[PDB]
């Protein structure tokens, strides 16, 4: 393990969930690897909007593969301050190199815009099959943080995957997301829902349904 | 009346990291009655006597104004010293030229750690390429030699850069 | 890892090896090149078996001041879509050794996409513009090419996701075709175009309009 250039800092945003409902604590991560044995001590300094702040919470060191430590550190952030706009900056100290490795990260920037969440039922083609394929179309949204699950009767779906979220012509986001269900249980009758949470929902959520007719 | 003594630098340069070793050494007439060599620092009197001053690992403290005297000299005019923090730092013996003057660039990185795949920017352009870490030469300085002028390449796997630094061309 | 040139090996584009029109090739990008050590020696193979028809072009200067060189393979169709393995060898005085890159297409029982359209749902027909959405799923490997026309003009104004994976290990995506709400109401046809090599002739579409 050489490391001529001493460690690297990774600095990540909190899930997009968590900042968007009172119930979770959304968190900000800061990452150092390639951290020496050698030089192992590790110190952190944590900034929102510049002021340094106190509350963060570093765990201890963790021997990797490669032979480095790996060094992490968590600022809980306040709802408000996330989407607020709010930067935090994450500073770095170890004697393996010649200043500390500042990294800042804040909530994406620009106007905030409303999901519109169209779902749409298997093609005619699909009933072919013994699996339909039920589709959640939701775009024109920005930031690009949002959660999509799928739900019938009260209980979460369990085989869905949505896609990551794309940059559309005009500046804004959209994904897909296709949840996968027996030809039987759909043509029993079944409610499917679409649930979406993003910050320029009321109330951070909206829900469509789905079902035959 | 007598002569000034005057300060040298080994490694000549006026401009060092953190953690490069730099050596003053005063160059003055001792009398035979008085070996001694007085060392300020700005305003301060450095309190070791010696011939020639050490500061084996620089800190930005070190930064400033050097003067030493000697038995049978006047005292020095003022050497600077600039300690910069960083990966990386552009050295030259001046920054001035005459067209003709030979220009020899340094591209210094911290605690020599091995440099590769380096760029001499100048301008914000790419100007001359290493594999491996070199000093950059251009023999005869002219008209076009005029500008802002860096250094960068990479520290194992790590991408780095000196601070820019600007170069004139006189008549 | 210590400084010298780097290699680059890039593989064909899917539409090039999928469409007997074109021409698929690899290319070997050989950059970071002294002045002072100038020439570069590629040599290339298929299978493990050297080969000669390799068109290099002379070493451009970049803004960097750097010498970039490539050199470009034609390949056959089916070699590439039946996986062999192509290997570009560079050298160069200032090398400890030769450095090799290898690539091939992607490994693993192919499988054929099912591609369905799906119309703008109820509640979009209040905007001016509306989405035709096409699903393509079901297919390995991830390669592939999705296109829109009408009326054999191609449509401009889409995007496609990339490929999720699924499952059961096949890859899905959606591509999101949107146009002025007047003419999916004048009835107008659009289709999706797709492109890969588990298809019947490489090739399929599904049509999409009004009732
Ligand atoms: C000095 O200058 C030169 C010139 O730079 C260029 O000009 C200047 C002004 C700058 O603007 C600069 O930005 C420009 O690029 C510098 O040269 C560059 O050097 C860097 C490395 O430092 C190279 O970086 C790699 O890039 C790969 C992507 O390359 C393509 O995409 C970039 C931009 O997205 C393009 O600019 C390139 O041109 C490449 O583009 C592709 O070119 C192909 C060949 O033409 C095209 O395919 C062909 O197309 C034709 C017809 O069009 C047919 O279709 C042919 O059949 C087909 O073959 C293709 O269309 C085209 N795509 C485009 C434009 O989209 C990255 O892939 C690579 O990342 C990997 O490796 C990194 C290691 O450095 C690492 O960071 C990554 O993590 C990753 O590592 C890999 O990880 C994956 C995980 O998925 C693993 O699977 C891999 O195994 C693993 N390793 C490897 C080795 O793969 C690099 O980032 C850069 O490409 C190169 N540019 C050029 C133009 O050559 C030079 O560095 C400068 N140096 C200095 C010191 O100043
Ligand atoms: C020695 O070992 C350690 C440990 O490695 C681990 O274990 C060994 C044994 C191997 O198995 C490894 O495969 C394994 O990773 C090595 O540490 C790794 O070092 C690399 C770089 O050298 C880091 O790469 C960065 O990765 C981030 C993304 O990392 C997330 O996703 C990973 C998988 O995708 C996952 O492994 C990571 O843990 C991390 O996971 C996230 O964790 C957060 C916090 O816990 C969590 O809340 C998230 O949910 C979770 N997410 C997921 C999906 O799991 C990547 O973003 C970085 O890319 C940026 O930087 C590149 C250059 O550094 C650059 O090329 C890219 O463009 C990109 O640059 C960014 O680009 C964006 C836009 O694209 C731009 O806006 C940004 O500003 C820009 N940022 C920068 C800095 O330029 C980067 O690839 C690994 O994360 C790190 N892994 C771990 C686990 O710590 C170490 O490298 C080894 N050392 C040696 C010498 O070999
Ligand atoms: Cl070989």
């Amino acid at each position: 393990p050489e490391l001529l250039g001493g460690p690297s800092v990774f600095l990540f945003p909190p899930k997009p969930k968590d900042t968007l409902m009172i119930s979770r604590t959304p968190e900000v991560t800061c990452v150092v690897v390639d951290v020496s044995h050698e030089d192992p001590e590790v110190k952190f300094n944590w900034y929102v909007d510049g002021v340094e702040v106190h509350n963060a919470k570093t765990k201890p060191r963790e021997e990797q593969y490669n032979s480095t430590y790996r060094v992490v550190s968590v600022l809980t952030v306040l709802h408000q301050d996330w989407l607020n706009g709010k930067e935090y900056k994450c500073k770095v100290s170890n004697k393996a190199l010649p200043a500390p490795i500042e990294k800042t990260i804040s909530k994406a920037k620009g106007q905030p815009r409303e999901p519109q969440v169209y779902t749409l039922p298997p093609s005619r083609d699909e009933l072919t099959k013994n699996q339909v394929s039920l589709t959640c179309l939701v775009k024109g949204f920005y930031p690009s943080d949002i959660a999509v699950e799928w739900e019938s009767n009260g209980q979460p779906e369990n085989n869905y995957k949505t896609t990551p979220p794309v940059l559309d012509s005009d500046g804004s986001f959209f994904l897909y997301s296709k949840l996968t269900v027996d030809k039987s249980r759909w043509q029993q009758g079944n409610v499917f829902s679409c649930s979406v949470m993003h910050e320029a929902l009321h109330n951070h959520y909206t829900q469509k349904s789905l079902s035959l007719s | 009346d007598l002569p000034k003594a005057e300060v040298i630098l080994e490694p000549q340069w006026n401009r060092v990291l953190e953690k490069d070793s730099v050596t003053l050494k005063c160059r003055g007439a001792y009398s035979p009655e008085d070996n001694s060599t007085q060392w300020f620092h700005n305003e301060s009197l450095i309190s070791s006597q010696a011939s020639s001053y050490l500061i084996d690992a620089a800190t930005v403290d070190d930064s400033g104004e050097y003067r030493c005297q000697t038995s049978l000299s006047t005292l020095s005019d003022p050497v600077q010293l600039e300690v910069h923090i960083g990966w990386l730092l552009l050295q030259a013996p001046r920054w001035e030229f005459k067209e003709g003057d030979p220009i020899h660039l340094r591209c210094h990185s911290w605690k020599n750690t091995a440099l590769h795949k380096v760029t001499y920017l100048q301008n914000g352009k790419g100007r001359k390429y290493f594999h491996h870490n070199s000093d950059f030469y251009i023999p005869k300085a002219t008209l076009k030699d005029s500008g802002s002028y860096s250094c960068r390449g990479l520290v194992g796997s790590k991408n780095v850069s000196s601070e820019t630094v600007n170069i004139t061309i006189t008549q």
